[PDB]
């Protein structure tokens, strides 16, 4: 797992069918750092930092075994500076 | 004997001296005219739908007045849509080797001389 | 005329359309629309005695079939001076 | 008057009936009628003793078949001093 | 236009979308929206006769499959001047 | 005192029932009365906790039976300050 | 942006997750939250089409399961401007 | 913090009851009480995450045998700043 | 009121709690309490008619059940001035 | 303390077993020992009312075999103030 701060959200209407109606985030290890696209499946802000989640883990945090997620906010950490 | 608004609501009021889905389902009803001109809806109150007593603008007062015969003509529509059972022959496999990009589960692709892409 | 007609209904529908017959239908006027809770809407007429049994009459037949229907439909010929306090005169 | 007389009913309707009955009865002060939240309407009235007795009787039988009809008819003879602050003093 | 089409819901997701739809479908004044009590509300248009009959039916059908849906579709062609006292002229 | 009794009704008539007799059953002061939305209403009371219970589980029994009943009879013996923001202090 | 996202629920906690969950996955403004009546509460977004249909997808399948849960989850993407006048601009 | 914890009770008489469990159980303000309509009542906490989570369950299982009971008990960690207008600060 | 309300019964504690009752219930005074041998004990109200009345059947019905009961449960609505000399003025 | 409790006896034997159990119990004071008449003796307590509740059972368990016995035990958490004056402060 790996500690991102969300940037801000992320939108695409002609998305795949299977992710679902979950929303999207973009998410950063540090402002300025490359972007990354997260599942939020928590609820997150921007400026939150986050856990996220990679590979089939993601997937089943997302809703399913099956579902197309390869990034997944798993929860916000109490406190964290970064 | 009188009629008027004595006549109405009996059973309904009180206090005399004598007391003292809207929508019709989708699949079982199709619409004669569709658009701004649907049916299905029940409009309660004063509607431009027409009851039994009236006669008059539709029906034989429209169908009536020219006169047509129908003939039993020979028909059979030539369309893509319509050909889309035609006969077709067996669709040809593809024994080749070698790394070709060869699915055999897609839609179908045809190559020169009917071969299979 | 002092008569006081009333008509109740589940939902406004209903009850525009009972006070439509009732004014239409007879010399009343419309004193008050009043939302009650739960969906209960009244309709408030007054007139003269015959009138407001005119009214009232049709009022139930016109909004019985609208929506959620009607619920009451009851007339007092004359009110006791306390039961003005606690009646609409205009309807705002 | 001290005594304390409540009638409660589904709807607005019978309401005004139970109220009419109970000041046409006896001589009871109409003080309130409440919107309860829910279709329920309340109409409080005060009185002495025996004239509250006699209209809470009134009220909850000419309201009974009005409507959606009665829920409650209670008589309280003399409230405590404490439930005075919630009592309606006039109707609004 | 003087006639009155009415949409009643359960719910306001149903009463927009009966609105959208109403004024979309036809030359119709949006003149209201009521909260009724207990869930419904309904929506108020004006217009002539046609354009009501037309911006009704639009109503209808655009919100019964949204929420809880529809209760009343209803239309007045022919408004008594009392009732426009109980009727909203501009929505706020 | 401060522990809090509260009855929870169907309607305002049980309500003022529960309140006449807990007021009367005893040591306790009124509060509040509120209208909670739905029908329901909510008396309060205030007092040394024995009191409190004494006089809940009287309105409790008195109300039981009067129109739609009883919902909740509660008692709470200290409420965190936090809490005393959203009791009523005296009954309007 | 000027498209409408709305949901409705059962109850108000199912309509704060949905407007949170909104909110937070798309770029709309949460311009009201109104109590409908009879435990409906309505949450209404208003953005760019995109953006909207995103937020009430997320917010739809939020609210889902929580409390009395979800009445429905609409989007608008061209309102009519007679709707504007009934739409809330601000939440309150 | 900005957590946020809801309950939502059938009922007044729960929902003090879990304000009251809420408060006394973890570091959280309350901020609000309200009356949705048709019989909810929601109580409104602050705090930090593990306050707000400590306290939800708490509430939670305090409330559930009182009265009309338990609608929903849910909190989101943190809430979205549009949020933050349709929610009560001060209790009032 | 010049009502007398007089309640016998078998032993103290049902006549304490005849007097408790009866000036709970009514809007009378309590004039006195005699002991008058055998185990018989008298308790007397005074106030308006229909208020004794109130009273009366309230104290009959509360102490019924209280150790050894009641013996009499009597109403004198104009008590003559003969009379007055032999009944207890203020109690104790 | 407000509360009342009493103990009643067919005679003083068991109403001095009774008031040594209601005393040891709880914190309550006796304000009476009465000698009714035919034999009834009527024994007297004031506390808090968890106190008398405590009292009251421990004296009646205590003294219901004893002598002739118990005829009644009763609880009046709070007296109206009428009562007071037929009440004893002391016992003689």
């Amino acid at each position: 797992m790996k500690i991102m701060q969300v940037e801000k959200t992320l939108v695409s209407t002609n998305r795949i069918a299977d992710m679902g109606h979950k929303p999207l985030l973009v998410v950063w290890e540090k402002p300025g750092a490359p972007r990354q696209v997260a599942v939020d499946a928590i609820g997150c802000i921007p400026g939150d930092w986050v856990l996220c989640v990679g590979s089939s883990a993601a997937r089943e945090a997302a809703g399913s075994k099956s579902y197309p997620s390869d990034l997944t906010i798993i929860g916000i950490i109490d406190q964290w500076n970064g | 004997r009188i009629t008027g608004p004595g006549m109405l609501a009996t059973g309904l009021i009180t206090g005399t001296p004598e007391f003292r889905l809207v929508c019709a389902p989708r699949s079982d009803q199709m619409d004669r005219v569709s658009g701004e001109g649907k049916e299905r809806c029940h409009i309660t109150g004063d509607d431009w739908s027409v009851n039994k007593h009236i006669t008059g603008t539709a029906g034989q007062w429209a169908s009536g007045r020219n006169p047509s015969m129908r003939g039993n003509a020979r028909v059979v529509e030539t369309s893509a849509f319509a050909n889309r059972n035609v006969p077709k022959p067996e669709k040809p496999g593809s024994k080749i080797t070698g790394s070709s990009g060869n699915d055999t589960q897609g839609s179908l692709i045809t190559y020169s001389g009917g071969a299979r892409g | 005329g002092i008569a006081l007609g009333m008509i109740e209904t589940r939902g406004l529908v209903p009850a525009i359309e009972a006070a439509d017959a009732m004014t239409k239908a007879a010399e009343v006027r419309l004193v008050g629309r009043q939302f009650v809770g739960g969906g209960y809407v009244t309709v408030l007429v007054r007139g003269e005695t015959g009138a407001v049994n005119a009214a009232v009459r049709a009022g139930a037949d016109a909004c019985e079939r609208v929506g959620d229907g009607l619920v009451a439909a009851h007339i007092i010929a004359r009110v006791h001076s306390e039961v003005e306090n606690i009646l609409p005169k205009a309807p705002q």
